[PDB]
């Protein structure tokens, strides 16, 4: 709820704030690129950038790095 | 004594002592709410929609049936292919009046869109609520928001649940729950509904300070002293000032290029625009109730209507002898009404090349206009010797009220949005307020410097009232002081200052937020 | 230590 919030508030309010989506999507990318967080961090951290940065912004920063992400995270928990 | 000779007088003469609205509405209120909703909300167009065609077909009017098919199958084309080519009895229709509908939603959601439905009772709502209540059933659940990838989803997928009443019963949840990937209380819960929000209304005003508001200007450059007057569309997308050289200039207000539907123009690129035809000052402009018209007078003594579509004249109105001063729209944009130099109002409509009612009783030349909010009476004001206003009747053009008071030119005019009141500025920057109702005047503000006060507005609520002058001031009054909680009026909350820069616009967006626009002049 | 510098690179 709060992601979809969040995607609502910049939609609507990032052009009178010039550097509102910069700084959300930056945030949110720079926190979901640390394996130490536990798992509902980094499920805050990807809908944050999904949300705030658009469908450009995910295309281009989140799939170059999945493969790497993949073995990072998800093998070390699928063997949970 | 004015009150023994009016006795006298009254004496002598013996004085006794449908659906498709509704579905429109509801659509653009579903893609407002937020994604997560949206996909349980869009649930509900097609068995209402369904429900309105057969009952209309049912009633007798099958034009209205096949207009709302034929308009809305676009919006279905490849969901209902089978069932809209069955709409062009089966036992198919005699199932679907059988059994009500099925539609499963939340508690949180049912109780949102209860609010929304009785916030609209009287715009349309009536007609939503009472089929939904007939033709349908919605079963409420305390589960959370059904979505392809949300918990409950994802939580009956992984543990391989079993489906519930609701999920029982040509899309189905079932193909996405599966392995293959309560009822209601209507009529009730509105009465219940109705007395929740009736106890949250506000119902006093005592202390305090008036509201803060905000303002963005519109400014300017390189005229050269050549405009005469400025509008903005109803909806602040566009801006034209008409100049001293006989042609009016349109922009647009965000810079992106302006549009025209001849095609030999495709896709030019520029944002802003002329319109040009007249032989002389230009006085007045009226954006249409987007605009697609806009009006214009000239001290040549003629009136002209523009097209926003191709941007060229498409008619003249020539019942004038002499300059034009000033030129409006009605409220809703049918009706026009003029004055000028032979010291006559007229009201035109659109449709008649001639005037449709001409209106004496003026002894000067007219100076201010001005429209009644409900579209039927009209007010003027004359200078000189006689500075009185007037309260015109559209339906048989006779004065039916007469405010007296001024001294100096009268320079704006300006009705209420609820109806009972009337602001009037002069050129000694003094401010008056009528009861239109019993023609007595309520209060007088101050404050402006002498100059004049080219225009005027009234919020939303009609509680705040903002006046831009040519002394290069913006001023808020408080037309109703808080009660006590035991060269300027006590009642003026701000007033703002510009750089060297004449007003001459001023409009109240919905918001607490103006817009105004000047000239710069460095001089 | 040798995760946390590659993505700390990744993210630069």
């Amino acid at each position: 709820l709060a992601a979809s919030l969040l995607s609502m508030i910049a939609r609507k309010y990032g052009a009178s704030n010039a550097l509102l989506r910069p700084k959300l999507t930056r945030t949110c990318l720079k926190h979901f690129l640390d394996p130490t967080r536990p798992p509902a961090v980094l499920f805050g951290a990807i809908s944050g950038v999904a949300a705030s940065g658009g469908p450009e912004a995910v295309r281009v920063l989140v799939l170059p790095n999945l493969k790497t992400f993949d073995s990072a995270v998800l093998q070390p928990l699928r063997e949970k | 004594n004015l009150n023994q000779i009016v006795t006298d007088y009254l004496k002598k003469k013996g004085f006794t002592r449908k659906y498709l609205k509704a579905f429109l509405l509801l659509k653009n209120w579903i893609d407002n709410n937020l994604d997560i909703y949206k996909f349980e909300l869009r649930k509900l167009l097609w068995p209402v929609f369904v429900y309105s065609y057969l009952e209309l077909v049912s009633q007798g009017y099958v034009d209205d049936a096949k207009h709302l098919l034929e308009t809305l199958r676009s919006h279905f084309e490849a969901v209902h292919q089978d069932q809209l080519a069955l709409l062009d009895e089966n036992h198919t229709t005699r199932l679907y009046r059988e059994n009500k509908y099925r539609i499963p939603l939340n508690q949180s959601l049912s109780g949102n869109l209860f609010h929304f439905l009785e916030r609209e009772a009287d715009n349309g709502g009536a007609t939503i609520i009472y089929i939904l209540q007939t033709h349908c059933s919605v079963e409420t659940s305390a589960r959370g928001p059904i979505e392809p990838y949300s918990f409950e989803a994802i939580y009956r997928r992984a543990r391989n649940l079993d489906l519930d009443e609701a999920d029982a019963h040509g899309v189905t949840n079932r193909d996405v729950l599966d392995t293959s990937a309560r009822a209601r209380d209507v009529v009730m819960e509105m009465q219940k509904v109705r007395e929740n929000r009736d106890r949250f209304v506000i119902e006093g005003r005592t202390g305090g300070i008036g509201i803060p508001v905000s303002a963005c200007m519109f400014t300017f450059h390189n005229t050269l002293g050549t405009v005469s007057c400025m509008d903005f569309s109803n909806d602040h997308k566009l801006v034209a000032v008409g100049t001293m050289d006989s042609y009016i200039r349109v922009w647009s207000l965000d810079g992106k290029p302006l549009k025209s539907a001849l095609e030999n123009e495709k896709n030019l690129k520029v944002n802003n625009r002329k319109l040009i035809g007249h032989s002389g000052p230009v006085y007045g402009v009226s954006f249409s109730d987007s605009s697609k018209l806009l009006l214009s007078c000239s001290a040549d003594g003629q009136i002209r209507l523009w097209s926003l579509e191709i941007w060229a004249c498409l008619c003249i109105y020539k019942a004038h002898d002499g300059p034009v001063f000033r030129v409006l729209w009605g409220p809703h944009g049918h009706y026009f009404a003029s004055a000028g130099w032979d010291k006559t109002v007229r009201v035109f409509t659109q449709d008649h090349a001639s005037a449709v009612r001409i209106m004496v009783g003026h002894d000067t030349s007219i100076s201010a206009l001005a429209w009644h909010p409900n579209g039927t009476y009209v007010f003027s004001a004359s200078d000189e010797m006689d500075k009185s206003i007037r309260m015109w009747s559209v339906i048989t053009g006779n004065c039916v009220r007469i405010f007296t008071g001024h001294t100096h030119y009268i320079t704006a005019l300006e009705c209420a949005h609820n109806g009972k009141i009337l602001a009037s500025a002069d050129t000694g920057g003094n401010i008056f307020i009528w009861d239109i109702e019993k023609g007595t005047l309520i209060k007088k503000c101050r404050g402006h410097g002498k100059g004049g006060i080219p225009s005027l507005s009234f919020s939303a609520e009609s509680n705040v009232l903002v006046s831009g002058g040519l002394d290069c001031t913006v001023r808020v009054w408080d037309i109703e002081l808080p009660a006590d909680p035991n060269q300027i009026t006590p009642d003026q909350i701000s007033a703002f200052a510009t750089k060297k820069t004449p007003v001459l616009k001023v409009r109240f967006t919905r918001m607490n937020l103006i817009v105004a626009g000047g000239c710069y002049d460095p001089e | 230590d040798h995760r946390r510098a590659l993505f700390a690179d990744l993210f630069r």
